């Protein structure tokens, strides 16, 4: 019943995000959820008439009776933003009916950005290695594997924390006899900056 | 209109 | 004049002849409007008044949620307090339920009520300010301390302060022919000998319009109290009421007593006469 | 602490005899909710009485009006058989036309 | 204490019943029960007011039912189960109705309502160690675990160093990938990499594990394949230092 906009926003770390939620009848209560990976809603403001302007943590929403509708304000960011928001609705009971939902990717800002592929070595039980690309910008995308048996995982983030180093890489692997790298990452917007080693 | 706000055990 | 809406709720345990009755009633000031009944059939809030019926699937649907989740809470609190007053199992007890709003001729929000009664007697009351709570013993006072931790008068202000007039006014617009109507009472007077030199004067004020009425007797100009005997406010059953108000007087002495009938109705206050 | 029951048996229109019309018994002022109420015509009961929704007033007592159609005759005696916890025996209150 | 749920994830067979149990903050009156088809928002099924129900409108009563008989914990049953009903099961609770509550919402219970049981894979846990040119080059050193051909989607990756888990330089595939990409019921694979330093990993007394907790099937599931039932367990692979 609440129509939630807009369905999916990416955006790079330490921009404005504004998620609304908008209502077809007079509002109660607007309850406000994040999920993450499998994991359950967490709650974070709650807004009726009595107020109306609230805040968790860095970001606030709004409570407007007279639009029926209420905004989710994410200013600056971070990469812990990341991923989905719910807009839960009133009933004169408080029964939430929870709107569509909001994707939510934070992007994050690589310094020294070197585009490299590595062929890691086998532990001790496997047939043949496996191939990382990594330290890219988030601008580059990396595109899945046209030929079913070769597979290429979807671009993911580090944290280091103690470096206060974070940086994106894609995994590829395949059982196949002719497959090697620098070929095998060759299909998605590839930089200038690429090192590939013979 | 009945209320619907608070209902919680006394 | 002034309007009220008014919701009662009555909670009544049934020992080993199954789970309470819950029965919740709907007023705008003197009709009825709404019932729900925990053993009937249908399981579901029922109009009463022709007015309320217009209403769609969507009000029928959340007035029945609140009805059974108080009936539910009160299955509940009625072992609760059965347990804070040290009563048995093997017992009836009530458990009562009061609540609503006033608004004046202009439409304007005046008071918010919200009340509870255990066998008949006060339990716990939202004070005036609707920011408080009176507990009526130290078995209320354990309710008082749980609604404190809930801000239970700060939610039960936010709705006798807004929704609860919004509905009202609302009623008052769609039953204007009925709710804003008048009706004056028919005025007449019997004389009835219980003696030779004891006679009863009774002033009737029939089919009126709200139920508020005032039946005073009086001889030579003075107020009668001693030998005045009153029934209460009766209802007709065709949406209007009834109500007389007798005196034993001597006989040849009926020229000297008067009966004045006020009413809202009425544009000059009737004064009758034997 | 219970309270009795007040019984009041009148007619919705001043009575006519042979003319259709409704005999009430409103019974107020009372507690516990749980009563009984018939309505009695020639000392029998009344298969068709219809009774109000269960409410209460200011000070918690409860209240009901029982009601059945019926045409008012010289020769015919209506009476309100009332029976609750604070009554030993059930109480009969008699129509009269007057009150 | 929080909203309690069990189980975490159960792998059903279209056809076979299921029970899934909440316990709701103690005290609290009100008890929902929501079910999340894949990342969409919760839909409502049943509410509860202390031991009974508010609304039931939204349970399809042919097959769904749910009790709470005493107020406390409650158990949503599905008989039988369909494709369809595979969904995380969310459990609310609020301390009664409710305008200024927000929902405590528990864990939920993952399930997977399968068209055979056959289908049902644990995954094949390989470490692999870092790149030389990598230590060369970059000035940190980065270990990927990979998990393949399990079946379904419920696996927890975790990486462990020396007996304690470890989410710093730690990342995973938000979504794992199909072997076979085609069926709909293809096994599953599933990465991620741990970065250290490149002088961490040159040290010897340091153990690198990759814990993946494979969520299967049960004692009581009947199984008559050649190849051992696919249970719920843990499946690992580790590497240590190495100054080679």
């Amino acid at each position: 019943q609440p129509v939630q906009s807009p369905q999916a926003v990416i955006l790079r770390e330490g921009e404005d995000a504004i998620i609304n939620c908008s209502s077809s009848k007079a509002l109660y209560s607007v309850h406000w959820y994040r999920q993450k990976h499998g994991e359950a809603p967490i709650f974070l403001m709650i807004l009726l008439k009595g107020g109306e302007q609230k805040g968790h943590d860095k970001i606030s929403a709004s409570f407007n009776e007279k639009k029926q509708q209420s905004s989710l304000y994410l200013t600056a960011s971070q990469l812990s933003y990341s991923g989905t928001y719910f807009c839960g609705l009133g009933d004169a009971g408080n029964m939430l009916t929870f709107g569509g939902g909001t994707r939510l990717m934070v992007k994050p800002h690589i310094q020294n950005p070197d585009p490299a592929v590595y062929q890691l070595r086998d532990s001790k039980s496997s047939d043949k290695s496996v191939c990382l690309f990594t330290d890219f910008d988030s601008q580059t995308n990396v595109s899945q594997s046209k030929d079913s048996d070769v597979y290429i995982t979807d671009k993911c983030v580090l944290d280091m924390r103690s470096m206060d180093f974070k940086s994106n890489s894609a995994v590829a692997w395949s059982n196949k006899s002719d497959f090697a790298c620098a070929n095998a990452f060759n299909n998605s917007i590839i930089p200038e900056d690429t090192f590939f080693p013979s | 209109g009945t209320s619907g706000s608070p209902i919680v055990n006394r | 004049g002034s309007h009220s809406m008014r919701y009662f709720y009555t909670s009544v345990s049934r020992p080993g002849r199954g789970e309470p009755r819950f029965i919740a009633v709907g007023y705008v000031d003197d009709t009825q409007f709404v019932r729900f009944d925990s053993d009937a059939a249908s399981q579901r809030m029922e109009p009463r008044a022709p007015w309320i019926e217009q209403e769609g699937p969507e009000y029928w649907d959340q007035e029945t949620r609140n009805v059974k989740a108080q009936s539910q809470t009160d299955r509940v609190d009625l072992g609760t307090l059965r347990g804070y007053y040290n009563q048995s199992e093997d017992g009836s007890h009530t458990i009562q339920i009061m609540y609503g709003c006033d608004v004046g001729p202009d439409g304007r929000f005046l008071r918010g009520y919200r009340q509870d009664a255990y066998d008949g007697k006060d339990y716990i009351a939202l004070n005036e300010d609707l920011r408080s709570w009176t507990a009526a013993d130290m078995a209320a006072q354990i309710t008082k301390r749980k609604w404190e931790a809930a801000h239970a008068a700060e939610q039960q202000r936010a709705y006798l302060e807004g929704r609860c007039v919004e509905w009202l006014r609302r009623y008052l617009e769609n039953g204007k022919e009925t709710l804003q109507r008048t009706d004056p009472p028919k005025t007449h007077m019997t004389h009835h000998p219980i003696s030779d030199h004891e006679a009863t004067l009774r002033c009737w004020a029939l089919g009126f319009y709200p139920a508020e009425i005032t039946l005073t007797w009086q001889r030579d100009g003075e107020d009668q109290t001693q030998d005045t005997e009153l029934v209460e406010t009766r209802p007709a059953g065709d949406g209007t009421f009834q109500k007389w108000a007798a005196v034993v007087v001597p006989s040849g002495e009926e020229q000297r007593y008067t009966c004045h009938v006020q009413h809202e109705g009425l544009p000059k206050p009737l004064t009758l006469r034997w | 602490i219970q309270r009795t029951p007040k019984i009041q048996v009148y007619s919705r229109h001043p009575a006519e005899n042979g003319k259709s019309n409704f005999l009430n018994c409103y019974v107020s002022g009372f507690h516990p909710s749980d009563i009984e109420v018939d309505l009695l015509k020639n000392g029998e009961r009344i298969e068709k009485v219809e009774h109000s929704d269960l409410s209460f007033s200011k000070d918690w007592s409860f209240y009901l009006l029982y009601y059945t159609e019926f045409t008012p005759t010289e020769k015919d005696e209506y009476a309100c058989r009332v029976n609750h916890v604070t009554l030993s025996q059930p109480k009969i209150v008699k129509w009269d036309r007057d009150m | 204490a929080g909203v309690a749920q069990s189980p975490r994830y159960k792998i059903i067979e279209k056809r076979q019943s299921v029970a899934f149990w909440c316990n709701p903050i103690s005290g609290h009156a009100t008890l929902y029960w929501y079910q999340q088809i894949l990342g969409q928002g919760p839909k409502l099924l049943i509410q509860f007011q202390n031991n009974g129900v508010v609304d039931d409108s939204q349970l399809p009563k042919d097959r769904f039912s749910a009790e709470r008989l005493k107020g406390v914990d409650s158990t949503l049953k599905i008989q039988p189960a369909k494709l369809e009903d595979s969904a995380v099961y969310l459990c609310a609770s609020s301390l009664g109705q409710g305008l200024l509550y927000g929902y405590t919402f528990g864990s939920g219970t993952r399930l997977t309502v399968l068209e055979d049981l056959n289908k049902v894979f644990p995954p094949e846990v390989a470490v692999f160690e870092p790149s030389e040119a990598e230590i060369s080059h970059t000035q940190k050193a980065t270990l990927v675990c990979l998990a393949t051909g399990f079946y379904p989607d419920h696996v927890e990756l975790s990486w462990w160093v020396n007996g304690k888990e470890v989410h710093s330089g730690v990342c995973t595939d938000p979504q794992p990938l199909k072997e076979q990409p085609a069926l709909n019921d293809s096994r599953y694979a599933l990465s991620s990499r741990l970065r250290v330093s490149a002088t961490f990993w040159q040290n010897p007394r340091n153990h690198f594990r990759c814990q993946v907790q494979f969520y299967g099937l049960s004692e009581n599931d009947e199984w008559t394949q050649d190849r051992a039932k696919p249970v719920t367990q843990i499946v690992s692979a580790e590497a240590w230092g190495r100054a080679d």
